[PDB]
């Protein structure tokens, strides 16, 4: 005869989190709060271009070191672009006091 | 590699979707960011379970 | 089913209703067929809705500039500053964790709190017209079409229609 | 109605009564009226400020001097402290914020708990003599005095009372 | 009783079982006893075992150097360094605090739910043919034995085996 019951959702789906009293626990349907991914790109802010270096130090780049491009043009940027390990550092050696504060001086 | 591409937020391991709030990926970042961690991962629910039978 | 049903009086969820989260299973002689309940269900994902706006948005990231760089006669400001920015970067992913975990126990909470209302509900019209079932389902002693369906879901029964057909088909049991 | 009352089966408040958050309302021949449960009421309200001491004491606040101020041959030390200092601004302003927006849920939660939970006190004394109607409110197949209102507010019957007008006065129905 | 029984319909706890936090009070002719529920018992230490590696283990400890010291030319650092530090313990402790009271309150609701939801299965089988009594118990109008009591454990009756005993015995009634 006529009967009625209640129901609610189920899916293929096993996508899972972990959770206070099980683990692995399976849902039908969830959200990835995280970005766990990178582009692998140097992308630019905004549409403001970032500086670029290349190969130079900072110090190739600000004194006026030939194989650096100067680059006037470059009046303001996003952020700036090195390597970690710069090749052209200073042609005639010497040491350079208070690189870390011009570097924070000009983070921006 | 550097790229014409167009970001809010940016790291050396890549530019980023300031979308979401967190990463676990690098902490060093520039912009309209995230915020790091040391986890794997981080998942709301927002369905609930699936069985079948 | 913390408060009953789901791993509780009701074992599992079905798959053949993908419209909306909730709803109702009807068997009369026309057929059988699940059709969902967008009213619970639309207020419940709109209250979700509020939660991860209300969960993103209390974020305010700035035009930040992470990182920094020293020379080995400040080891203080290296040390400090490594102590200091993994203490926040702990902080947060401790908070952010347990903010993961119990907010969606609070979803499972939130939802099976739903269906047991909704159950209340169904049972609140039908309480002598129809008995409980197994688990999940009334049985009624009478007949229901598709109105009286449609009926029952948006919390409108007429007690007195088939009150007499239930007083009877009772009392052979 | 989290769990099934407050905007569940009861829609709404009511304004008359004040001196306590909850009670009943009484129905006889006497008359009408509203009147306080202030034993639940107060057990709750001494949560709350249970509560209230347990959020506010549980800060610590030092003999603070807040500011500094920098040269610009410190750059590091002056981006450093804002970075430092607006880190230590949003953490305590995202964790504060989840806070009151969980704490007031769970007192949302707390108060339709405790409303449902008196709800089944009721019920638990007048089960076959006295029969649910609507929502909100029980009628009786007898008659109730302010004796008896104030015997049923404090958790006693005597179940054989009427035991047996409700067991005739039901019959008709 | 945030749900309605632990200081709700019930008054207290026992003390003579200890094999299990949960369990029935079996009363029959053979005599009494007190015999536990593993199943559910089991299932929810199984959750508090989840719940505290998932406490501890969120912790990250560094292989760490807390302390430094400076001159009085660094007042700058030694303020801030207080200031940061001091800070971080504040949070910890805040965070930390608010989550040792969340839980067990957290806790107390997971036990007295877990109850109720099991005061729900025991009365399921035996609605009719077995009537509430008191609080926290059920009187039979038929007789059971510890076979009775081993079935009604792990969620087995058979309705109709004493459905005509208590479907007469109720009659007196
Ligand atoms: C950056 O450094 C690399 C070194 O790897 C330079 O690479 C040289 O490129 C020239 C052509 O431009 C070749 O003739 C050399 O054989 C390359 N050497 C190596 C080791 O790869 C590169 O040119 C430099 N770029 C700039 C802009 O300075
Ligand atoms: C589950 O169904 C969805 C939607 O049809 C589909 O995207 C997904 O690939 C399916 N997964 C499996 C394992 O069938
Ligand atoms: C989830 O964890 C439980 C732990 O016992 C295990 O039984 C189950 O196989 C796991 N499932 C997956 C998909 O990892
Ligand atoms: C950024 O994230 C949002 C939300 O996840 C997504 O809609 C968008 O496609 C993403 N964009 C890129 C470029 O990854
Ligand atoms: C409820 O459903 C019935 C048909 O089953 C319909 O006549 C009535 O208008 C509906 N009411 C509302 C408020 O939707
Ligand atoms: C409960 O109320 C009745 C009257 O309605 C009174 O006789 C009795 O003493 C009261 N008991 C308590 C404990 O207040
Ligand atoms: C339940 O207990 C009964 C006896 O009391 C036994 O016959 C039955 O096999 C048990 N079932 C399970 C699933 O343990």
């Amino acid at each position: 005869e006529d009967t009625i019951c209640i129901g609610y959702h189920a899916n293929n789906s096993t996508d899972t989190v972990d959770t206070v009293l099980e683990k692995n626990v399976t849902v039908t349907h969830s959200v990835n709060l995280l970005e766990d991914s990178h582009n692998g790109k140097l992308c630019l802010l905004k549409g403001i271009a970032p500086l670029q270096l290349g190969n130079c130090s900072v110090a190739g780049w600000i004194l006026g070191n030939p194989e650096c491009e100067l680059l006037i043009s470059r009046e303001s940027w996003s952020y700036i672009v090195e390597k970690p390990n710069p090749e052209n550092g200073t042609c005639y050696p010497g040491h350079f006091a208070d690189y870390e504060e011009l570097r924070e001086q000009l983070s921006s | 590699p550097m790229d014409e591409c167009d970001a809010k937020c940016q790291t050396p391991q890549g530019a980023i979707n300031s979308s979401l709030p967190f990463q676990n990926v690098h902490p060093v970042t520039i912009g309209e960011c995230p915020k790091y961690v040391r986890s794997a991962k981080l998942r709301m629910v927002t369905g609930l379970r699936n069985i079948p039978s | 089913g913390l408060f009953g049903a789901i791993a509780g009086f009701i074992e599992g969820g079905w798959t053949g209703m993908v419209d909306g989260w909730y709803g109702y299973h009807h068997q009369n002689e026309q057929g059988s067929g699940y059709a969902a309940d967008q009213k619970s269900t639309q207020n419940a994902i709109n209250g979700i809705t509020n939660k991860v706006n209300s969960v993103i948005e209390k974020m305010n990231t700035q035009f930040t500039a992470v990182g920094k760089e020293f020379n080995k006669l400040e080891r203080r400001m290296e040390n400090l500053n490594k102590k200091v920015d993994d203490g926040f970067i702990d902080i947060w992913t401790y908070n952010a964790e347990l903010l993961v975990l119990l907010e969606n126990e609070r979803t499972l909470d939130f939802h099976d709190s739903n269906v047991k209302n909704l159950y209340e509900k169904v049972k609140s019209q039908l309480k002598n017209n129809a008995k409980e079932i197994g688990n999940g389902c009334f049985e009624f002693y009478h007949k229901c079409n598709d109105e009286c369906m449609e009926s029952v879901k948006n919390g409108t029964y007429d007690y007195p229609k088939y009150s007499e057909e239930s007083k009877l088909n009772r009392e052979k049991i």
